């Protein structure tokens, strides 16, 4: 009436919960790159010679 | 003057020389001076500009 060893298991199942990968879009930056410093339009000379 | 904003293609000297030439000065930043001692226009045109100087805390009055 006691507990005895039974037949060895024939296989093992290991369960884990996993989600999946999306598409590669690689959206690097809101406003991207190093935007260049640049000329103010027209500007004009702010200096003249004497005479 | 942020580092790494001006490349080989877009140079800093090109940019600021265009800025200067747009004000009536010359591209390369050289304006020609006179000698305040002899009164003659020196043969070489000088490189003049505006730079930010700091004054250090080490004075001959303390050393």
């Amino acid at each position: 009436g006691g507990l005895t060893c039974a037949s060895a298991p024939q296989g093992t199942l290991r369960i884990l919960e996993g989600p999946q990968q999306s598409l590669s879009g690689s959206p690097l930056q809101p406003i991207p790159a190093s935007p260049p410093p640049q000329i103010p339009p027209g500007l004009r000379p702010r200096f003249c010679a004497f005479g | 003057a942020t580092p790494f904003i001006f490349s080989e293609e877009n140079s800093a000297l090109e940019y600021f020389g265009e800025m200067l030439k747009a004000a009536g000065y010359n591209f390369y930043g050289t304006e020609r001076l006179y000698s305040g001692i002899s009164g003659l226009e020196l043969e070489a045109d000088i490189f003049i500009g505006v730079v930010y100087y700091q004054r250090l805390r080490h004075m001959v009055s303390d050393k």
